[PDB]
Protein backbone atom coordinates (compact mmCIF):
# COMPACT_ATOMS: atom_id res chain seq x y z
CA UNK A 1 0.00 0.00 0.00
CA UNK A 2 1.32 3.38 -1.17
CA UNK A 3 1.91 5.98 1.14
CA UNK A 4 2.92 9.76 -0.05
CA UNK A 5 3.91 12.62 2.50
CA UNK A 6 6.18 15.36 2.76
CA UNK A 7 9.16 14.41 5.07
CA UNK A 8 11.87 17.61 6.08
CA UNK A 9 15.27 17.47 5.27
CA UNK A 10 16.46 16.72 8.85
CA UNK A 11 19.58 14.41 9.75
CA UNK A 12 18.73 13.60 13.79
CA UNK A 13 15.24 13.43 14.05
CA UNK A 14 12.77 10.96 12.72
CA UNK A 15 9.45 11.14 10.94
CA UNK A 16 6.81 8.99 12.38
CA UNK A 17 3.62 8.34 10.66
CA UNK A 18 0.28 6.05 10.94
CA UNK A 19 -0.84 4.58 7.45
CA UNK A 20 -4.01 4.31 7.33
CA UNK A 21 -6.18 1.35 5.50
CA UNK A 22 -9.81 0.53 5.23
CA UNK A 23 -10.28 -2.58 7.00
CA UNK A 24 -7.27 -2.66 8.16
CA UNK A 25 -5.67 -1.91 11.64
CA UNK A 26 -3.21 1.04 11.22
CA UNK A 27 0.83 0.39 11.52
CA UNK A 28 3.58 2.47 12.69
CA UNK A 29 6.02 3.77 9.78
CA UNK A 30 9.54 5.10 10.66
CA UNK A 31 11.75 6.99 8.26
CA UNK A 32 15.16 8.56 9.93
CA UNK A 33 18.14 9.82 7.49
CA UNK A 34 21.21 8.81 8.51
CA UNK A 35 23.41 10.74 5.52
CA UNK A 36 23.11 13.41 3.02
CA UNK A 37 25.71 13.95 0.44
CA UNK A 38 25.44 16.56 -2.53
CA UNK A 39 28.04 15.12 -5.15
CA UNK A 40 28.76 17.71 -7.91
CA UNK A 41 30.48 16.43 -10.83
CA UNK A 42 34.22 17.90 -11.21
CA UNK A 43 37.13 17.75 -14.02
CA UNK A 44 40.52 18.18 -13.27
CA UNK A 45 42.47 21.02 -15.00
CA UNK A 46 45.77 21.74 -14.14
CA UNK A 47 47.86 21.58 -10.75
CA UNK A 48 49.97 24.49 -8.79
CA UNK A 49 52.95 23.74 -6.98
CA UNK A 50 56.35 25.89 -6.28
CA UNK A 51 58.25 26.35 -8.79
CA UNK A 52 62.25 25.27 -9.10
CA UNK A 53 64.67 27.30 -12.30
CA UNK A 54 67.63 24.94 -12.92
CA UNK A 55 70.74 26.92 -14.64
CA UNK A 56 72.87 24.71 -16.39
CA UNK A 57 76.96 25.04 -17.24
CA UNK A 58 77.52 28.20 -18.87
CA UNK A 59 80.31 28.29 -21.80
CA UNK A 60 83.18 30.75 -21.75
CA UNK A 61 84.21 31.43 -25.39
CA UNK A 62 88.13 33.01 -24.72
CA UNK A 63 88.36 34.91 -28.36
CA UNK A 64 85.03 34.90 -30.34
CA UNK A 65 81.29 34.99 -29.90
CA UNK A 66 78.27 32.95 -29.58
CA UNK A 67 74.45 32.73 -30.17
CA UNK A 68 71.70 30.78 -28.82
CA UNK A 69 68.65 28.97 -30.72
CA UNK A 70 65.14 29.00 -29.28
CA UNK A 71 65.42 25.72 -27.12
CA UNK A 72 61.96 24.50 -26.17
CA UNK A 73 61.20 24.97 -22.66
CA UNK A 74 58.89 26.95 -19.80
CA UNK A 75 60.21 30.34 -19.36
CA UNK A 76 63.37 29.66 -21.18
CA UNK A 77 65.79 32.91 -21.18
CA UNK A 78 69.22 33.10 -23.10
CA UNK A 79 71.81 36.17 -23.58
CA UNK A 80 75.17 36.83 -24.43
CA UNK A 81 77.64 39.14 -21.92
CA UNK A 82 80.81 40.36 -23.83
CA UNK A 83 84.05 40.59 -22.56
CA UNK A 84 83.74 38.96 -19.14
CA UNK A 85 87.60 37.39 -18.56
CA UNK A 86 86.76 35.32 -15.72
CA UNK A 87 88.76 34.23 -12.85
CA UNK A 88 89.25 30.65 -11.33
CA UNK A 89 91.40 28.78 -8.71
CA UNK A 90 94.86 28.70 -10.51
CA UNK A 91 94.93 32.37 -12.17
CA UNK A 92 93.27 33.36 -14.91
CA UNK A 93 91.09 31.53 -17.23
CA UNK A 94 91.76 32.37 -20.79
CA UNK A 95 94.10 35.48 -23.06
CA UNK A 96 91.71 37.10 -24.55
CA UNK A 97 91.90 40.30 -22.62
CA UNK A 98 88.26 42.67 -22.83
CA UNK A 99 86.83 40.00 -25.30
CA UNK A 100 85.37 37.13 -24.23
CA UNK A 101 81.72 35.41 -23.94
CA UNK A 102 80.13 33.58 -21.67
CA UNK A 103 76.50 31.77 -21.90
CA UNK A 104 74.55 32.10 -18.90
CA UNK A 105 71.37 30.29 -19.94
CA UNK A 106 68.16 29.64 -17.43
CA UNK A 107 65.23 28.10 -16.92
CA UNK A 108 62.47 27.08 -14.96
CA UNK A 109 61.01 23.43 -14.14
CA UNK A 110 58.93 22.22 -11.35
CA UNK A 111 60.13 20.71 -7.90
CA UNK A 112 60.52 17.80 -6.13
CA UNK A 113 57.86 18.76 -3.85
CA UNK A 114 55.04 19.29 -6.25
CA UNK A 115 54.17 15.54 -5.86
CA UNK A 116 53.37 16.01 -1.73
CA UNK A 117 51.48 19.12 -1.75
CA UNK A 118 49.98 20.61 -4.80
CA UNK A 119 46.31 22.49 -5.19
CA UNK A 120 44.21 21.19 -7.56
CA UNK A 121 42.15 23.22 -9.54
CA UNK A 122 38.86 21.91 -10.43
CA UNK A 123 35.56 22.90 -12.87
CA UNK A 124 32.49 22.07 -10.76
CA UNK A 125 29.02 20.80 -12.86
CA UNK A 126 26.47 19.96 -11.08
CA UNK A 127 25.42 16.35 -10.40
CA UNK A 128 23.51 13.51 -8.38
CA UNK A 129 22.09 13.71 -4.87
CA UNK A 130 22.32 10.32 -2.47
CA UNK A 131 21.65 9.94 0.74
CA UNK A 132 21.29 6.55 3.77
CA UNK A 133 17.95 6.25 4.86
CA UNK A 134 16.83 3.96 8.02
CA UNK A 135 13.26 1.99 7.93
CA UNK A 136 10.96 0.58 10.10
CA UNK A 137 7.39 -0.38 9.97
CA UNK A 138 5.05 -2.69 12.13
CA UNK A 139 7.36 -5.13 14.44
CA UNK A 140 10.40 -5.49 12.14
CA UNK A 141 13.35 -3.94 13.28
CA UNK A 142 15.70 -1.25 11.63
CA UNK A 143 17.43 -1.82 8.63
CA UNK A 144 18.78 0.29 5.99
CA UNK A 145 20.03 0.74 2.22
CA UNK A 146 21.80 3.11 0.20
CA UNK A 147 19.11 5.11 -1.98
CA UNK A 148 19.38 7.92 -4.40
CA UNK A 149 17.69 11.29 -4.66
CA UNK A 150 15.58 11.41 -8.04
CA UNK A 151 12.51 10.60 -9.28
CA UNK A 152 12.93 7.54 -11.04
CA UNK A 153 15.26 5.05 -8.95
CA UNK A 154 13.05 3.07 -6.67
CA UNK A 155 14.88 1.03 -4.23
CA UNK A 156 14.17 -2.33 -2.56
CA UNK A 157 14.59 -1.59 1.40
CA UNK A 158 12.76 -4.14 3.67
CA UNK A 159 9.74 -6.26 2.14
CA UNK A 160 8.68 -2.43 0.83
CA UNK A 161 9.97 -0.44 -1.94
CA UNK A 162 10.60 3.37 -1.20
CA UNK A 163 11.22 6.11 -3.96
CA UNK A 164 12.87 9.16 -2.06
CA UNK A 165 11.61 12.01 -3.99
CA UNK A 166 14.37 14.78 -5.21
CA UNK A 167 15.09 17.89 -2.83
CA UNK A 168 12.91 21.02 -2.87
CA UNK A 169 15.96 23.53 -3.76
CA UNK A 170 18.88 23.24 -5.88
CA UNK A 171 20.96 25.18 -3.50
CA UNK A 172 24.48 23.63 -3.86
CA UNK A 173 27.75 25.15 -0.97
CA UNK A 174 30.25 25.02 -4.00
CA UNK A 175 31.07 27.18 -6.85
CA UNK A 176 31.98 26.81 -10.70
CA UNK A 177 35.32 26.75 -9.43
CA UNK A 178 36.57 25.24 -6.16
CA UNK A 179 40.65 24.55 -5.57
CA UNK A 180 41.03 21.36 -3.48
CA UNK A 181 44.46 21.61 -1.22
CA UNK A 182 45.30 19.18 1.48
CA UNK A 183 42.13 18.32 2.72
CA UNK A 184 40.17 21.69 2.50
CA UNK A 185 38.60 23.51 -0.36
CA UNK A 186 38.25 27.13 -1.58
CA UNK A 187 35.82 29.05 -3.57
CA UNK A 188 38.56 30.74 -5.84
CA UNK A 189 38.96 31.92 -9.45
CA UNK A 190 41.51 30.54 -12.45
CA UNK A 191 43.67 31.96 -14.51
CA UNK A 192 42.30 29.62 -16.89
CA UNK A 193 45.30 27.43 -17.85
CA UNK A 194 46.64 30.76 -20.28
CA UNK A 195 47.23 33.36 -18.49
CA UNK A 196 49.66 34.19 -15.40
CA UNK A 197 50.03 37.17 -13.23
CA UNK A 198 53.77 35.30 -12.15
CA UNK A 199 53.20 36.02 -8.54
CA UNK A 200 49.66 35.16 -7.63
CA UNK A 201 48.58 31.41 -8.25
CA UNK A 202 49.17 30.98 -12.22
CA UNK A 203 52.79 31.17 -12.56
CA UNK A 204 53.21 27.38 -13.14
CA UNK A 205 50.59 25.30 -14.58
CA UNK A 206 50.80 21.89 -15.17
CA UNK A 207 47.74 19.85 -16.89
CA UNK A 208 48.48 16.77 -14.64
CA UNK A 209 50.61 15.75 -11.73
CA UNK A 210 53.27 13.55 -14.52
CA UNK A 211 52.76 16.28 -17.38
CA UNK A 212 55.52 16.66 -19.59
CA UNK A 213 54.16 20.16 -20.89
CA UNK A 214 54.71 23.07 -18.19
CA UNK A 215 53.32 26.95 -18.04
CA UNK A 216 55.21 28.95 -16.55
CA UNK A 217 56.04 32.84 -16.24
CA UNK A 218 58.01 34.23 -13.99
CA UNK A 219 59.17 36.96 -14.92
CA UNK A 220 62.94 35.77 -14.94
CA UNK A 221 65.87 37.72 -16.29
CA UNK A 222 69.24 37.07 -16.66
CA UNK A 223 72.05 39.67 -14.65
CA UNK A 224 75.41 39.78 -15.93
CA UNK A 225 78.52 37.90 -13.97
CA UNK A 226 80.57 40.65 -12.02
CA UNK A 227 84.29 41.40 -11.55
CA UNK A 228 85.24 38.21 -13.11
CA UNK A 229 83.66 35.22 -12.28
CA UNK A 230 82.18 32.34 -12.95
CA UNK A 231 78.46 32.08 -12.17
CA UNK A 232 75.22 32.96 -13.65
CA UNK A 233 72.71 35.36 -11.57
CA UNK A 234 69.42 35.76 -12.23
CA UNK A 235 66.22 37.71 -10.84
CA UNK A 236 62.46 36.35 -10.79
CA UNK A 237 59.53 37.74 -8.45
CA UNK A 238 58.99 34.78 -6.06
CA UNK A 239 56.44 32.12 -5.99
CA UNK A 240 53.02 32.62 -6.43
CA UNK A 241 52.07 29.22 -4.43
CA UNK A 242 53.57 30.36 -1.26
CA UNK A 243 51.54 34.24 -1.56
CA UNK A 244 48.46 32.13 -1.61
CA UNK A 245 49.42 29.82 0.82
CA UNK A 246 50.01 32.65 3.22
CA UNK A 247 47.21 35.48 1.69
CA UNK A 248 44.57 32.77 2.31
CA UNK A 249 41.06 33.16 3.66
CA UNK A 250 38.77 30.77 5.34
CA UNK A 251 37.96 27.47 3.67
CA UNK A 252 34.48 26.38 2.59
CA UNK A 253 34.59 24.08 5.40
CA UNK A 254 34.35 26.73 7.90
CA UNK A 255 32.13 29.34 5.58
CA UNK A 256 29.37 26.84 4.08
CA UNK A 257 25.59 27.73 5.46
CA UNK A 258 23.04 24.89 6.58
CA UNK A 259 26.03 23.08 8.52
CA UNK A 260 27.42 21.29 5.61
CA UNK A 261 30.00 19.59 6.39
CA UNK A 262 32.26 18.70 3.17
CA UNK A 263 34.12 15.34 2.39
CA UNK A 264 37.15 15.17 -0.16
CA UNK A 265 37.41 11.73 -1.85
CA UNK A 266 34.21 12.13 -4.09
CA UNK A 267 33.87 15.50 -2.64
CA UNK A 268 30.83 15.76 -0.83
CA UNK A 269 29.02 18.47 1.13
CA UNK A 270 27.09 16.19 4.14
CA UNK A 271 24.80 16.40 6.05
CA UNK A 272 23.15 20.11 5.10
CA UNK A 273 19.46 20.52 6.32
CA UNK A 274 17.77 22.45 3.29
CA UNK A 275 14.39 22.05 1.92
CA UNK A 276 11.80 19.11 2.34
CA UNK A 277 11.80 15.03 0.88
CA UNK A 278 8.77 13.78 -0.85
CA UNK A 279 8.45 10.57 -0.37
CA UNK A 280 6.60 7.45 -1.20
CA UNK A 281 6.70 3.52 -0.11
CA UNK A 282 4.94 0.74 -0.47
CA UNK A 283 4.18 -1.44 2.05
CA UNK A 284 3.38 -4.86 1.18
CA UNK A 285 -0.30 -6.29 2.92
CA UNK A 286 1.57 -9.18 4.60
CA UNK A 287 2.48 -6.55 7.56
CA UNK A 288 -1.51 -5.58 7.78
CA UNK A 289 -4.13 -7.32 10.44
CA UNK A 290 -7.52 -7.23 10.03
CA UNK A 291 -10.10 -4.65 12.94
CA UNK A 292 -11.51 -8.24 14.34
CA UNK A 293 -7.71 -9.57 15.66
CA UNK A 294 -6.90 -5.52 17.21
CA UNK A 295 -9.06 -4.59 20.33
CA UNK A 296 -11.03 -2.07 20.99
CA UNK A 297 -10.68 0.69 23.71
CA UNK A 298 -13.29 3.18 24.53
CA UNK A 299 -13.54 5.39 28.21
CA UNK A 300 -10.66 7.26 27.28
CA UNK A 301 -9.65 10.57 29.38
CA UNK A 302 -5.76 12.62 29.75
CA UNK A 303 -4.12 14.39 32.11
CA UNK A 304 -0.92 16.05 31.76
CA UNK A 305 1.25 16.07 34.74
CA UNK A 306 4.20 17.83 33.86
CA UNK A 307 5.12 19.86 30.74
CA UNK A 308 8.20 21.88 29.65
CA UNK A 309 8.85 24.43 27.27
CA UNK A 310 12.38 22.58 26.83
CA UNK A 311 14.24 20.28 23.95
CA UNK A 312 14.57 16.78 23.90
CA UNK A 313 11.51 14.83 25.92
CA UNK A 314 10.14 17.95 28.38
CA UNK A 315 6.86 16.73 29.06
CA UNK A 316 5.02 13.43 30.10
CA UNK A 317 1.11 12.81 30.55
CA UNK A 318 -0.79 9.84 31.85
CA UNK A 319 -3.82 8.34 30.19
CA UNK A 320 -6.60 6.21 31.11
CA UNK A 321 -8.59 3.95 29.15
CA UNK A 322 -10.79 0.62 29.33
CA UNK A 323 -9.70 -2.25 26.46
CA UNK A 324 -11.60 -4.76 25.20
CA UNK A 325 -8.64 -7.27 25.70
CA UNK A 326 -4.49 -7.47 26.31
CA UNK A 327 -2.42 -6.54 22.97
CA UNK A 328 -0.28 -4.13 21.35
CA UNK A 329 -1.38 -1.20 19.12
CA UNK A 330 0.54 2.26 17.83
CA UNK A 331 -0.03 5.50 19.32
CA UNK A 332 0.51 8.46 17.18
CA UNK A 333 -0.33 11.99 17.12
CA UNK A 334 -1.64 13.88 13.70
CA UNK A 335 -0.72 17.48 14.60
CA UNK A 336 2.62 18.48 14.96
CA UNK A 337 2.30 20.51 18.42
CA UNK A 338 3.61 17.30 20.38
CA UNK A 339 6.07 14.79 19.07
CA UNK A 340 5.85 11.31 20.85
CA UNK A 341 9.26 9.36 22.13
CA UNK A 342 7.91 5.59 21.55
CA UNK A 343 5.16 4.02 19.05
CA UNK A 344 3.85 1.17 20.69
CA UNK A 345 2.45 0.15 23.57
CA UNK A 346 1.94 -3.72 26.10
CA UNK A 347 -1.83 -2.53 27.00
CA UNK A 348 -4.09 -5.12 29.93
CA UNK A 349 -7.48 -4.95 31.05
CA UNK A 350 -7.95 -1.79 32.41
CA UNK A 351 -4.89 -0.36 33.38
CA UNK A 352 -2.95 3.17 32.53
CA UNK A 353 0.41 4.22 31.31
CA UNK A 354 2.46 7.17 30.58
CA UNK A 355 3.79 8.59 27.54
CA UNK A 356 6.65 11.24 26.95
CA UNK A 357 5.89 14.10 24.57
CA UNK A 358 7.58 17.51 23.52
CA UNK A 359 5.80 20.30 22.66
CA UNK A 360 6.29 23.82 21.71
CA UNK A 361 3.21 25.73 22.93
CA UNK A 362 2.68 26.91 26.58
CA UNK A 363 -0.94 25.44 26.20
CA UNK A 364 -0.87 22.24 23.93
CA UNK A 365 -3.87 21.05 22.60
CA UNK A 366 -2.61 18.14 20.97
CA UNK A 367 -4.31 14.98 19.82
CA UNK A 368 -3.33 11.08 19.88
CA UNK A 369 -4.34 8.52 18.46
CA UNK A 370 -4.49 4.92 20.59
CA UNK A 371 -5.59 1.45 19.07
CA UNK A 372 -7.84 3.60 15.99
CA UNK A 373 -9.85 5.92 18.68
CA UNK A 374 -9.78 9.17 19.28
CA UNK A 375 -8.45 11.49 22.88
CA UNK A 376 -7.64 15.02 23.12
CA UNK A 377 -5.15 16.04 25.59
CA UNK A 378 -4.77 19.73 26.96
CA UNK A 379 -2.39 20.83 29.62
CA UNK A 380 0.18 24.18 31.26
CA UNK A 381 3.74 24.36 30.58
CA UNK A 382 6.65 26.08 31.99
CA UNK A 383 9.83 27.92 30.78
CA UNK A 384 12.71 26.28 31.29
CA UNK A 385 16.03 27.26 33.28
CA UNK A 386 18.49 26.41 30.45
CA UNK A 387 20.16 28.95 28.61
CA UNK A 388 22.04 26.54 25.98
CA UNK A 389 22.04 23.16 25.06
CA UNK A 390 24.46 20.90 23.03
CA UNK A 391 21.33 19.01 21.13
CA UNK A 392 19.23 20.21 18.03
CA UNK A 393 15.32 20.63 18.78
CA UNK A 394 13.01 17.34 18.70
CA UNK A 395 9.89 19.84 17.80
CA UNK A 396 8.51 22.23 14.97
CA UNK A 397 8.25 25.94 16.52
CA UNK A 398 5.22 27.65 15.48
CA UNK A 399 3.54 30.92 14.94
CA UNK A 400 1.08 30.47 17.61
CA UNK A 401 2.80 28.35 20.03
CA UNK A 402 4.21 31.58 21.82
CA UNK A 403 0.80 33.17 22.77
CA UNK A 404 -0.33 32.31 26.35
CA UNK A 405 -4.13 32.49 27.17
CA UNK A 406 -3.84 35.39 29.38
CA UNK A 407 -2.20 38.04 26.22
CA UNK A 408 -4.98 35.98 23.80
CA UNK A 409 -7.75 37.04 26.08
CA UNK A 410 -6.20 41.00 25.63
CA UNK A 411 -5.78 40.80 22.10
CA UNK A 412 -9.75 39.14 22.07
CA UNK A 413 -11.05 42.24 22.97
CA UNK A 414 -8.80 44.88 21.42
CA UNK A 415 -9.87 43.51 18.20
CA UNK A 416 -13.67 41.98 19.66
CA UNK A 417 -14.88 44.69 21.66
CA UNK A 418 -13.70 47.31 18.87
CA UNK A 419 -14.44 46.00 15.86
CA UNK A 420 -18.18 45.20 17.01
CA UNK A 421 -18.71 48.98 18.57
CA UNK A 422 -18.13 50.37 14.83
CA UNK A 423 -21.58 47.50 14.27
CA UNK A 424 -22.83 49.55 17.32
CA UNK A 425 -22.04 52.63 15.75
CA UNK A 426 -23.03 51.92 12.40
CA UNK A 427 -26.67 50.76 13.02
CA UNK A 428 -27.23 54.20 14.98
CA UNK A 429 -26.95 55.70 11.32
CA UNK A 430 -29.43 52.96 10.19
CA UNK A 431 -31.85 53.68 12.56
CA UNK A 432 -32.17 57.24 12.46
CA UNK A 433 -32.91 57.35 8.76
CA UNK A 434 -36.14 55.25 9.27
CA UNK A 435 -36.95 57.74 12.28
CA UNK A 436 -36.31 60.49 9.53
CA UNK A 437 -38.46 59.14 6.80
CA UNK A 438 -41.24 58.26 9.57
CA UNK A 439 -41.44 62.08 10.32
CA UNK A 440 -42.32 62.85 6.63
CA UNK A 441 -44.77 59.75 5.89
CA UNK B 1 52.73 16.94 16.65
CA UNK B 2 51.31 20.61 17.22
CA UNK B 3 49.91 22.26 20.44
CA UNK B 4 47.22 21.67 22.01
CA UNK B 5 45.64 25.34 23.36
CA UNK B 6 43.77 25.31 26.90
CA UNK B 7 40.10 24.75 26.99
CA UNK B 8 38.00 28.13 27.39
CA UNK B 9 36.19 29.11 29.98
CA UNK B 10 31.56 28.46 29.29
CA UNK B 11 29.25 30.61 30.98
CA UNK B 12 26.03 31.05 29.31
CA UNK B 13 23.34 33.52 28.75
CA UNK B 14 20.17 34.49 27.47
CA UNK B 15 21.04 33.92 23.49
CA UNK B 16 24.85 34.76 24.44
CA UNK B 17 27.85 32.40 24.55
CA UNK B 18 30.86 33.69 26.54
CA UNK B 19 34.08 32.15 26.08
CA UNK B 20 36.83 32.88 28.23
CA UNK B 21 40.44 32.11 25.98
CA UNK B 22 43.72 32.31 27.57
CA UNK B 23 46.45 31.47 24.91
CA UNK B 24 49.59 31.08 25.56
CA UNK B 25 50.70 30.84 21.32
CA UNK B 26 48.52 32.80 19.23
CA UNK B 27 45.38 30.69 18.63
CA UNK B 28 43.02 30.86 15.88
CA UNK B 29 39.42 31.10 16.90
CA UNK B 30 36.61 30.78 13.69
CA UNK B 31 33.12 30.76 14.43
CA UNK B 32 29.94 30.22 12.56
CA UNK B 33 26.25 29.67 12.66
CA UNK B 34 24.30 26.90 11.08
CA UNK B 35 21.42 28.98 9.41
CA UNK B 36 20.51 30.54 6.07
CA UNK B 37 23.12 33.32 6.82
CA UNK B 38 26.58 31.63 8.08
CA UNK B 39 28.05 34.97 9.33
CA UNK B 40 31.65 33.65 9.77
CA UNK B 41 34.11 35.37 11.91
CA UNK B 42 38.14 34.63 11.94
CA UNK B 43 40.73 36.47 14.41
CA UNK B 44 43.86 35.67 15.81
CA UNK B 45 43.70 35.55 19.75
CA UNK B 46 47.41 36.18 21.35
CA UNK B 47 46.36 37.78 24.73
CA UNK B 48 43.75 36.65 26.84
CA UNK B 49 40.91 38.44 26.12
CA UNK B 50 36.98 37.64 26.43
CA UNK B 51 33.95 36.78 23.06
CA UNK B 52 30.46 36.93 23.25
CA UNK B 53 28.59 35.40 20.79
CA UNK B 54 24.84 35.52 19.43
CA UNK B 55 23.55 31.97 19.67
CA UNK B 56 20.12 31.81 17.76
CA UNK B 57 17.53 28.70 18.07
CA UNK B 58 19.08 27.49 14.40
CA UNK B 59 22.61 27.20 16.51
CA UNK B 60 26.07 27.82 16.04
CA UNK B 61 29.56 26.04 15.48
CA UNK B 62 33.09 27.34 16.90
CA UNK B 63 36.50 25.54 16.62
CA UNK B 64 39.58 26.90 19.07
CA UNK B 65 42.61 26.04 18.20
CA UNK B 66 43.35 21.93 17.22
CA UNK B 67 40.46 21.00 19.49
CA UNK B 68 37.36 19.66 17.36
CA UNK B 69 34.42 21.75 16.54
CA UNK B 70 31.24 21.72 18.94
CA UNK B 71 27.98 22.79 18.15
CA UNK B 72 25.81 24.74 20.77
CA UNK B 73 21.76 25.04 20.52
CA UNK B 74 20.20 28.18 22.57
CA UNK B 75 16.80 27.09 24.28
CA UNK B 76 13.85 29.59 25.11
CA UNK B 77 14.07 30.51 28.97
CA UNK B 78 12.81 33.94 28.57
CA UNK B 79 12.85 37.08 31.32
CA UNK B 80 9.46 37.63 31.97
CA UNK B 81 5.83 35.75 32.94
CA UNK B 82 3.39 35.12 30.28
CA UNK B 83 0.68 35.23 33.19
CA UNK B 84 -0.21 37.95 35.22
CA UNK B 85 -0.33 41.80 34.72
CA UNK B 86 0.27 43.29 31.63
CA UNK B 87 3.38 45.47 32.93
CA UNK B 88 5.31 41.94 32.67
CA UNK B 89 3.54 40.54 30.00
CA UNK B 90 4.61 43.00 27.79
CA UNK B 91 8.21 42.49 28.90
CA UNK B 92 7.90 38.93 28.57
CA UNK B 93 7.17 39.25 24.92
CA UNK B 94 10.00 41.99 24.12
CA UNK B 95 12.94 39.78 25.21
CA UNK B 96 11.50 36.70 22.95
CA UNK B 97 10.43 38.85 20.11
CA UNK B 98 11.72 42.76 19.99
CA UNK B 99 11.37 43.17 16.32
CA UNK B 100 7.19 42.16 16.04
CA UNK B 101 5.99 43.42 19.53
CA UNK B 102 7.11 46.88 18.49
CA UNK B 103 5.64 46.99 15.76
CA UNK B 104 2.42 45.25 16.65
CA UNK B 105 2.07 47.69 19.88
CA UNK C 1 20.83 22.14 40.66
CA UNK C 2 20.98 25.85 42.23
CA UNK C 3 18.28 27.00 44.87
CA UNK C 4 18.25 30.35 46.18
CA UNK C 5 15.71 31.68 48.57
CA UNK C 6 16.42 33.50 52.19
CA UNK C 7 16.39 32.56 55.45
CA UNK C 8 15.54 34.09 58.86
CA UNK C 9 18.27 34.64 61.25
CA UNK C 10 17.17 32.45 64.43
CA UNK C 11 19.69 29.74 65.69
CA UNK C 12 17.76 27.01 67.15
CA UNK C 13 15.03 26.99 64.05
CA UNK C 14 15.56 25.15 61.01
CA UNK C 15 14.58 26.21 57.50
CA UNK C 16 12.82 23.98 55.84
CA UNK C 17 12.62 23.72 51.29
CA UNK C 18 11.23 22.31 48.50
CA UNK C 19 13.08 21.91 45.81
CA UNK C 20 11.76 21.55 42.55
CA UNK C 21 13.80 19.93 39.46
CA UNK C 22 11.54 19.67 36.44
CA UNK C 23 11.29 15.90 35.00
CA UNK C 24 12.04 14.82 38.22
CA UNK C 25 10.59 14.27 42.14
CA UNK C 26 10.45 16.79 44.11
CA UNK C 27 13.90 16.71 47.41
CA UNK C 28 13.50 17.93 51.36
CA UNK C 29 16.15 20.87 51.90
CA UNK C 30 16.98 21.62 55.49
CA UNK C 31 19.21 24.17 56.66
CA UNK C 32 19.74 24.99 60.49
CA UNK C 33 22.51 27.54 62.09
CA UNK C 34 24.26 26.00 65.17
CA UNK C 35 26.51 29.28 65.70
CA UNK C 36 26.63 33.27 64.86
CA UNK C 37 29.77 35.10 65.61
CA UNK C 38 30.56 38.56 64.71
CA UNK C 39 34.22 38.91 64.84
CA UNK C 40 35.53 42.68 64.83
CA UNK C 41 38.84 43.67 64.13
CA UNK C 42 40.97 45.18 67.20
CA UNK C 43 43.72 47.38 67.63
CA UNK C 44 45.44 47.67 71.28
CA UNK C 45 45.86 50.82 72.44
CA UNK C 46 47.57 50.48 75.63
CA UNK C 47 46.88 48.26 78.90
CA UNK C 48 46.06 49.89 82.84
CA UNK C 49 46.97 48.05 86.65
Amino acid sequence: YEHTAVMPNKVGIPYKALVERPGYAPVHLQIQLVNTRIIPSTNLEYITCKYKTKVPSPVVKCCGATQCTSKPHPDYQCQVFSGVYPFMWGGAYCFCDTENTQMSEAYVERSEECSIDHAKAYKVHTGTVQAMVNITYGSVSWRSADVYVNGETPAKIGDAKLIIGPLSSAWSPFDNKVVVYGHEVYNYDFPEYGTGKAGSFGDLQSRTSTSNDLYANTNLKLQRPQAGIVHTPFTQVPSGFERWKKDKGAPLNDVAPFGCSIALEPLRAENCAVGSIPISIDIPDAAFTRISETPTVSDLECKITECTYAFDFGGIATVAYKSSKAGNCPIHSPSGVAVIKENDVTLAESGSFTFHFSTANIHPAFKLQVCTSAVTCKGDCKPPKDHIVDYPAQHTESFTSAISATAWSWIKVLVGGTSAFIVLGLIATAVVALVLFFHRH
Amino acid sequence: IATLAPEPLVEHKHRTLILHLHPDHPTLLTTRSLGSDANPTRQWIERPTTVNFTVTGEGLEYTWGNHPPKRVWAQESGEGNPHGWPHEVVVYYYNRYPLTTIIGL
